[PDB]
């Protein structure tokens, strides 16, 4: 029953700080360590930064003087205060506890920290206002069709086709972060094309962070 | 600082097989290097520390080695809860690093089918156009777009992305965008994306004329 | 065979700084300091006799040298003979206004720093032909003699009370080799040497001198005691003193640490050396022996 | 709690004992002297013309 839960603190616009929050259930704070590990999308995991038993704080050395970690012993919580938040650091952040194991090499002894306990995941992304996509249909054995969800922020939103009635052959596309600051998906559809002129195709976009939902009928051009 | 390189970057294998996986140091880190995985979505996991000690509750397949610099990692009797991102993290030096990521997926090879879907009118008005080229269930996943605008080369103005493997076929699907002020969308006639796979013997173009 | 097969992992209730509140605490206790009633239990050695003061943590063990000056109307006589064993006619002597800094290092079996003698190994007792006097050897040239406790002690505080601080071992990592005195093995063998030659002098040239080691009793009469770093340590010296006289390599004694120390032979009056954060190390001249003939 | 129980415990000032200050005068051994400067107008520094034991 032993977990760390941290909780989502929304899209934060750049050069800001940057507030994290880690709950410690079922253990303490007391004994081990506790550091924080991010992960840039598509990408592997980077170390940040570390508070020892000691209480000593380890810090990466690329993210300069911008660092700072806390300790809340009182509410067992752990702490990140990243300040002035440029757009590469979009990175779900994760709260680990390093915890100390002796290992015996042939006449030394160490104390190993091994993040022996994972937070569940905290997506932070930095852009841009809330704003709603626009939809535009990508119109068509086999045929192609799907919609293209553009220009909306932040993250996520979702797609169905035909209310959920239409399944097989969905792709839906993870986004892509555009040199705008604005994200843009897509979705698609393989039917077959004898249908094309007699079944209708709706696709169902939901962006829950501005109360968009648009019902996008695709028909061939 | 200490710099992990772990490779292959991508194995691939089906259920039911032994894979390693290497992640060699660059200094000697002794044996303090974890293991983590990495479900698609999910977060990591501790697997191996101290390059040797299963986690509590790790099954006995996962097993490690080396206590010098080319560290391994070994599965036995594969199962689809093993195709993740494995990750190595050395515990030595204070500017700790972890590896590059070995994702482990499922082996048909297959060329993707290719569709082009031009612009929108309605996005037209707004002054930018957005080009679409899909690629269909296709295995493996590494795959080239390149898109054409009257023959000419495009570059740097196109994003892509791909699904996760499908749990059926074991294929992927890729998109990709082309972006192209309306002034220049209405400058060129012919609009293509050529398209390099490993399922196919030449390059597969897809086109329109605006 | 490591440092932790001497120590014991002790967990105990303690006082907090509020009087009606407890603390469940644990430090890492030498066996020598724990004694068991009858995860066992125990309790530390010197309470059935009185209560340890702490040993300040502000206040150095390292002796500084301390000049002994005569007030007015007394003088302090100096002898400058080389050849004066202790006792009869000094022919050169000298009026110091006071003695020169001598610093009082505390130990036993061998007197750590201090000063040599000028020519020879000097022999001095009350009186050689009884056995039951000390026989004070000063050497000429100085023994070097290198501590060490490999252990990279973790010091850890704990407060019984307002104010008061118990400063307790809390983890130990690092080299766990037990902690030892390095005495330069070629070094020490023609220190005996010279030691043998000069004692075969008070009892003939034919005789065997051979050098046994400490017979019995408490550890700091059977050991080498003595202080280095601020940590108590108690050197065996049995590979020292094993040797018979007929008419690179290095000497490693085994010494143990406590940190309930009763120094100076008394009873009721104990002392707790606290931990010492991090590794010590020690150099230190071997420039006398205490010896006892056996009858 | 009390704001020194982390610090050090506190002795009660005793309640016979008094604080108020009583006037007290410095005298030097034999063989010394006080001299006092007589200056109305010394700034505390300096030499002082008006000297008395
Ligand atoms: C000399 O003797 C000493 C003993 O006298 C030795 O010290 C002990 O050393 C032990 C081994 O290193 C160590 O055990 C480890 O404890 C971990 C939990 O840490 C504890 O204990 C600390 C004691 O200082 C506390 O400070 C921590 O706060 C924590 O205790 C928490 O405290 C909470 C109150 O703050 C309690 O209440 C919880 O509070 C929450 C608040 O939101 C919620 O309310 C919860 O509902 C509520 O319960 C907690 O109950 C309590 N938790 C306890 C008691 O556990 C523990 O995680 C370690 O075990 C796990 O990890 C290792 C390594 O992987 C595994 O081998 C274990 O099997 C176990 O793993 C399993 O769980 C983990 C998740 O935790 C999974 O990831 C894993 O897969 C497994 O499923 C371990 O037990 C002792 O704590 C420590 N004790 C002391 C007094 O310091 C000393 O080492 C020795 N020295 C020498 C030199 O020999
Ligand atoms: C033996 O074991 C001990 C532990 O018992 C080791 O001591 C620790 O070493 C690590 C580095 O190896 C230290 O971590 C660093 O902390 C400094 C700043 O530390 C300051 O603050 C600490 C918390 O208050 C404090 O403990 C520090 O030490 C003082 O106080 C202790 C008593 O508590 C005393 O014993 C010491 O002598 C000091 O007076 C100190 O005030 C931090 O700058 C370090 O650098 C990291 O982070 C930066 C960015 O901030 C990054 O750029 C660097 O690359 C690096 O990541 C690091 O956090 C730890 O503080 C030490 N702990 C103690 C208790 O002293 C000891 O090294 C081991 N020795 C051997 C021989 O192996
Ligand atoms: C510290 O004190 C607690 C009680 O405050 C001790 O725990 C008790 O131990 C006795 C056995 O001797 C049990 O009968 C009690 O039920 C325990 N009470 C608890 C657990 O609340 C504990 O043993 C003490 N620790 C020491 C002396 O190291
Ligand atoms: C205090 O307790 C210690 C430990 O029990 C006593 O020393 C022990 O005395 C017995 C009886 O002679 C011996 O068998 C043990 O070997 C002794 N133990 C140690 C560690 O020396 C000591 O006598 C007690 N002191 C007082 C004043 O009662
Ligand atoms: C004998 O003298 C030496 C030299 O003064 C002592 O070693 C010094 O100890 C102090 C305090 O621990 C250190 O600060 C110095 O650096 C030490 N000097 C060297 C050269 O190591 C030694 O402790 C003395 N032996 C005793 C007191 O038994
Ligand atoms: C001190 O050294 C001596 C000698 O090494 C140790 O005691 C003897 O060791 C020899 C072999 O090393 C054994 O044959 C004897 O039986 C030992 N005598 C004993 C144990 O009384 C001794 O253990 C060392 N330490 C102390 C504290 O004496
Ligand atoms: C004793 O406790 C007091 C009360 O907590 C400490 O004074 C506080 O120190 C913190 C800093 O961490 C300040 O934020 C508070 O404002 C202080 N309190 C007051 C009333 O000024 C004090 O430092 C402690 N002393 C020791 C030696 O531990
Ligand atoms: C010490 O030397 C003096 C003078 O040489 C001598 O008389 C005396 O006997 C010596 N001491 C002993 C114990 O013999
Ligand atoms: C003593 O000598 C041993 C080897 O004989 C060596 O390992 C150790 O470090 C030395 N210790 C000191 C304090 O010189
Ligand atoms: C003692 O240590 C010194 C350096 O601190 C070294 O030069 C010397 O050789 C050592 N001697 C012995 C006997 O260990
Ligand atoms: C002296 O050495 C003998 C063995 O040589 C040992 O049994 C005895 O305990 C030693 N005495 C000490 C170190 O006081
Ligand atoms: C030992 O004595 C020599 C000179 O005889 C001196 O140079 C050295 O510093 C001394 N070592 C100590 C006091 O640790």
């Amino acid at each position: 029953q032993a977990r760390l839960q941290q909780w989502e603190g929304r899209p934060l616009k750049p050069a800001e700080t940057l507030s994290l929050t880690c709950g410690v259930h079922g253990v303490g704070l007391g004994g081990s360590g506790w550091g924080w590990i991010r992960q840039p999308p598509g990408q592997g995991l980077q170390w940040i930064g570390e508070i020892d038993h000691d209480g000593s704080h380890k810090h990466n050395p690329a993210l300069r003087s911008r660092l700072s970690m806390s300790l809340d012993t009182s509410r067992n919580q752990v702490s990140l205060r990243l300040t002035s938040v440029t757009a590469a650091d979009t990175a779900i952040y994760y709260c680990v506890r390093v915890y100390r194991e002796k290992f015996l090499i042939g006449e030394f002894l160490t104390d190993y920290r091994f993040m022996d306990m994972w937070g569940t995941g905290t997506t932070v992304i930095v852009s841009a206002s809330t704003k709603g996509p626009s939809v535009f249909p990508l119109a068509p054995g086999t045929a192609a069709l799907g919609c293209l969800v553009k220009d909306y922020f932040p993250e996520p939103v979702t797609v169905s086709w035909n209310s959920g009635a239409l399944t097989s052959g969905v792709h839906t596309f993870p986004a892509v972060l555009q040199s705008s600051g604005l994200y843009s998906l897509s979705s698609v559809v393989t039917v077959p094309s004898s249908s094309l002129g007699t079944q209708t195709y709706i696709c169902n976009v939901n962006h829950k962070p501005s109360n968009t939902k648009v019902d996008k009928r695709v028909e061939p051009k | 600082a200490i710099q992990l390189t772990q490779a292959p970057l991508t194995v691939s294998a089906s259920i039911g097989d032994t894979i390693t996986l290497t992640c060699r140091a660059s200094q000697d880190i002794s044996i303090w290097l974890s293991w983590y995985r990495q479900m698609p979505g999910k977060a990591p996991e501790l697997l191996i520390y101290a390059a040797s000690t299963l986690r509590g509750g790790v099954p006995s397949r996962f097993s490690g080695a080396r206590s010098g610099t080319d560290f391994s990692l070994k599965i036995k009797n594969l199962q689809p809860e093993d195709f993740a991102t494995y990750y190595c993290f050395q515990s030595d030096s204070y500017p700790r690093a972890f590896g590059q990521g070995t994702k482990v997926e499922i082996t048909t090879v297959a060329a993707p089918s290719v569709f082009i879907f031009p612009p929108s009118d309605e996005q037209l008005k707004s002054g930018t156009a957005s080009v679409v080229c899909l690629l269909n269930n296709f295995y493996p996943r590494e795959a080239k777009v390149q898109w054409k605008v009257d023959n000419a080369l495009q570059s740097g103005n196109s994003q892509e992305s791909v699904t996760e493997q499908d749990s059926k076929d074991s294929t992927y699907s890729l998109s990709s965008t082309l972006t192209l002020s309306k002034a220049d969308y209405e400058k060129h006639k012919v609009y293509a994306c050529e398209v390099t796979h490993q399922g196919l013997s030449s390059p597969v173009t897809k086109s329109f004329n605006r | 065979d490591d440092m932790r097969g001497e120590l014991k992992n002790c967990s105990f209730n303690m006082t907090t700084e509020l009087r009606d509140k407890k603390q469940k605490v644990y430090s890492l206790f030498y066996r020598l300091d724990v004694v068991q009633i009858n995860n066992k239990e125990y309790r530390l050695i010197n309470c059935n006799t009185s209560a340890c003061t702490q040993a300040c943590p502000k206040v150095s063990f390292e002796p500084i040298p301390i000049h002994y000056c005569a007030p007015a109307g007394f003088a302090i006589l100096k002898c400058k003979d080389k050849k004066f064993n202790g006792t009869g006619p000094c022919p050169s002597v000298s009026t110091v206004q006071c003695t020169h800094g001598i610093k009082p290092v505390v130990s036993t079996q061998l007197l750590l720093n201090g000063s040599l003698a000028e020519e020879e190994v000097m022999i001095r007792s009350e009186n050689i032909t009884n056995n039951a006097k000390n026989i004070l050897v000063q050497f000429n040239t100085p023994v070097q003699i290198n501590c060490t406790r490999p252990n990279n002690n973790t010091r850890k505080s704990i407060r019984i009370g307002p104010g008061q601080a118990f400063y307790a071992t809390g983890d130990i990592i690092g080299d766990i080799r037990q902690a030892h005195c390095n005495v330069s093995k070629a070094t020490w063998n023609e220190t005996l040497g010279k030691v043998v030659k000069q004692l075969r002098k008070h009892f003939g040239n034919n005789t065997i001198i051979r050098f046994a080691n400490s017979s019995g009793g408490d550890l700091e009469v059977t050991t080498h005691s003595f202080n280095c770093g601020g940590e108590f340590f108690y050197c065996n010296t049995s590979g020292l003193f094993n040797s018979t006289w007929i008419s690179n390599d290095s000497i490693t004694l085994p010494c143990r640490i406590k940190q309930i120390i009763n120094m100076w032979q008394r009873i009721g009056q104990c002392m707790y050396a606290p931990p010492i954060q991090g590794v010590i190390r020690c150099v230190s001249n071997i420039t006398g022996l205490i010896l006892t003939r056996d009858g």
